[PDB]
C-alpha cells in the first residue's frame, strides 16, 4: 500500500485518519480502517489505541466509552483484557489503567469505563472478590477511589472538607451489602491515592498545553485543541517592507506551527529557567501558500500569502530567517502541514456532499 | 456556595457546565474524575457538581449532599419517552434527608427542539406542583445557545446570597 518504505502522501493520509479521530473518534477510526492503516477487528483497534502514539488520550476515553456502539464495546473489552491487574490492590490496578486512557468527563462514560475495568479485576482477582458479600462492591470502590482522586485534587474542592482517612471510611459504611469493607484496605487505598495523584499519560497535546501557558496575550484563543499538535517552533525576523532594508536582529518573533495553525510571538521575559511569549498573530492554514524571496537586504526570505476563492492573493506576512537551512526546514515543515490541512477540508466538503442525498 | 447538577444521561448537564464556565479562566487540565467547576455569577461562586453515577453509586456523594445548598435538575424536555424516568430521579433525590433545605432549580433543557415540553408541561409531568416546604424555580433553556441559563441562575443567586 505505502511508496518507497515510507511515502509522503500516505504518511499524510495516517496523519489526516489521526486528525479526523481526534475531533470525531468513531469517524477516525473508519478512516483509518478503510485506507488499511487499522485491521477491522475489536483487538486490531485495541493495540492501536493502545500503541500508535498521536491520539488525543481524552478522544481514546470517548470513544471507549461509547456504550451504545456494539464495536466499541468489543475494542474497550480487548483493551482491558491487555492488561494484567492480577496481584495488583484495586488504586494500583486503576492506576494503570487511567494512565492509557482518560477516564475524566462526563459521568456514563466514566462509568462505562471503569465497569469494564472492574470486571476485569475481578477476573485477574478472584480471591479478592470472594471477600466480599457482593461483586459490585469493586466497582463501587473504583468510583470511591475515582471520587476521592477528584476531591483531594481539584482545586474547585479547597480545603474546605477535603475527605481525610476518616471521612473517606465513614462514606463507605454499609456499601458491601449492608456491611463495610476491611478499614486497613479502605486506608490503604486512601494513603495511596494521597501520596500520588491519578494522572494520565503525557499526550501529544500534553505539549500544546504547555507551549499555550507561556503565551501571554488574546493564550492565543485556546490552542490545545484535542486535533492540534506542535509541529515545531523556530524564530524568524518579520519583514515589513521587503522592498526596503533593515537592522540584523529586528522584528525577532518566535514561530509556533501546530498542525492547523501558524502562531507568531514577540518574546516576553526569557527570564532563567523559563521563557513566556507575547502573542503577536495566528494564521489558518487552509488557503495559505509559502514562497521563498531573496533580494539585496534579504537572503533567507519568506512571504506567507493566502488564496481567497474571488479576491485572490494576500500578503499575510514576510520574514527573514537566519540560515537558509532554517528557511528550508520551516518551508518544508509548512508546506506539509497546508498539504495535510488542504485534503482535510477537501475531505470535510466530500464527506458532507454524500450526507445530503 | 455548592451546587449537585443532576438529571438523566444526555439531558445536557455538562454541555450546561462548559456553557456556564465558558467565561471563566482554563490554565490547567482538570483533575480525573466527573465534572466540576467553580462558576462566579453576580459575585457569588458556585462550585457545581456535574453527577450521574448510576444507583449502584448514588449511595456516594452523600458526604457532599450535607452541604449541598442548591440543586439543579436538567430534564431533556423533548424526551417524552424518559420524562417518567426523569421524575422518579428526582424525586428519589428530594427524598433525602441530607437536602432538605436544597433550593430546586429545573432547566426544561432542549427547547430549541420543535416537540419540546413547555416549562409548563414539565412542571406537570414532574410533579413540581405538589412539593411544599421547597423553594422552586423551573426555566425553559437551550443549552447550545445559552438561553435562559443566566435567568436560572439570577433566581439560584437570589436564593442562596451568602
Ligand atoms: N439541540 C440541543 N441539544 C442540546 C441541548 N443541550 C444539550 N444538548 C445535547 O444533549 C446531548 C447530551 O448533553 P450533555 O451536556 O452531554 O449531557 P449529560 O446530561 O449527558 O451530561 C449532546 O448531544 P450530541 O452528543 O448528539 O451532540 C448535546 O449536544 C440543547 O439545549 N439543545
Amino acid at each position: 500500500s505505502p511508496a518507497f518504505s515510507n511515502d509522503v502522501i500516505r504518511k499524510r493520509h495516517y496523519r489526516i485518519g489521526l486528525n479526523l479521530f481526534n475531533k470525531k473518534p468513531e469517524k477516525g477510526v473508519q478512516y483509518l480502517i478503510e485506507r488499511g492503516f487499522v485491521p477491522d477487528t475489536p483487538v486490531g483497534v485495541a493495540h492501536f489505541l493502545l500503541q500508535r502514539k498521536g491520539l488525543s488520550r481524552q478522544m481514546i476515553g470517548e470513544f471507549l466509552g461509547n456504550r451504545q456502539k456494539q464495536f466499541n464495546r468489543d475494542v474497550l473489552d480487548c483493551v482491558v483484557d491487555e492488561m494484567d491487574f492480577s496481584t495488583m490492590e484495586l488504586d494500583e490496578a486503576l492506576r494503570k489503567f487511567q494512565a492509557h486512557i482518560r477516564v475524566q468527563g462526563k459521568a456514563q462514560k466514566v462509568e462505562r469505563l471503569i465497569e469494564a475495568f472492574s470486571q476485569r479485576y475481578c477476573i485477574c482477582n478472584p480471591g479478592v472478590v470472594r471477600q466480599f458479600r457482593n461483586p459490585d462492591t469493586i466497582f463501587i470502590l473504583a468510583f470511591a477511589i475515582i471520587l476521592l482522586n477528584t476531591d483531594m485534587y481539584s482545586p474547585n474542592v479547597k480545603p474546605e472538607r477535603k475527605m481525610k482517612l476518616e471521612d473517606f471510611i465513614k462514606n463507605l459504611r454499609g456499601v458491601d451489602d449492608g456491611e463495610d469493607i476491611p478499614r486497613e484496605m479502605l486506608m490503604g487505598i486512601y494513603e495511596r491515592i494521597r501520596k500520588r495523584e491519578l494522572k494520565t499519560n503525557e499526550d501529544h497535546v500534553s505539549q500544546v498545553q504547555k507551549v499555550e501557558k507561556l503565551i501571554v496575550g488574546k493564550l492565543g484563543c485556546v490552542l490545545s485543541l484535542p486535533h492540534r499538535r506542535l509541529v515545531c517552533y523556530c524564530r524568524l525576523f518579520e519583514v515589513p517592507d521587503p522592498n526596503k532594508p533593515q537592522k540584523l536582529g529586528l522584528h525577532q518573533r518566535e514561530i509556533f506551527l501546530f498542525n492547523d495553525l501558524l502562531v507568531v510571538t514577540k518574546i516576553f521575559q526569557k527570564k532563567k529557567n523559563s521563557v513566556t511569549y507575547s502573542f503577536r498573530q495566528s494564521f489558518s492554514l487552509y488557503g495559505m501558500q509559502v514562497l521563498l524571496f531573496e533580494n539585496q537586504y534579504y537572503p533567507n526570505g519568506i512571504r506567507l500569502t493566502s488564496s481567497v476563492p474571488g479576491a485572490d492573493i494576500k500578503v499575510l506576512i514576510n520574514f527573514n530567517a537566519p540560515n537558509p537551512q532554517d528557511r528550508k526546514k520551516f518551508t518544508d515543515d509548512l508546506r506539509e502541514s497546508i498539504a495535510e490541512v488542504q485534503e482535510m477540508e477537501k475531505h470535510r466538503i466530500e464527506s458532507e456532499l454524500e450526507k445530503q442525498k | 456556595m455548592r451546587i449537585l447538577m443532576v438529571g438523566l444521561d444526555a439531558a445536557g448537564k455538562t454541555t450546561i457546565l462548559y456553557k456556564l464556565k465558558l467565561g471563566e479562566i482554563v490554565t490547567t487540565i482538570p483533575t480525573i474524575g466527573f465534572n466540576v467547576e467553580t462558576v462566579e455569577y453576580k459575585n457569588i461562586s458556585f462550585t457545581v457538581w456535574d453527577v450521574g453515577g448510576q444507583d449502584k453509586i448514588r449511595p456516594l456523594w452523600r458526604h457532599y449532599f450535607q452541604n449541598t445548598q442548591g440543586l439543579i435538575f436538567v430534564v431533556d424536555s423533548n424526551d417524552r419517552e424518559r420524562v417518567n424516568e426523569a421524575r422518579e430521579e428526582l424525586m428519589r433525590m428530594l427524598a433525602e434527608d441530607e437536602l432538605r433545605d436544597a433550593v430546586l432549580l429545573v432547566f426544561a433543557n432542549k427547547q430549541d427542539l420543535p416537540n419540546a415540553m413547555n416549562a409548563a408541561e414539565i412542571t406537570d409531568k414532574l410533579g413540581l406542583h405538589s412539593l411544599r416546604h421547597r423553594n422552586w424555580y423551573i426555566q425553559a433553556t437551550c443549552a447550545t445557545s445559552g438561553d435562559g441559563l443566566y435567568e436560572g441562575l439570577d433566581w439560584l443567586s437570589n436564593q442562596l446570597r451568602n
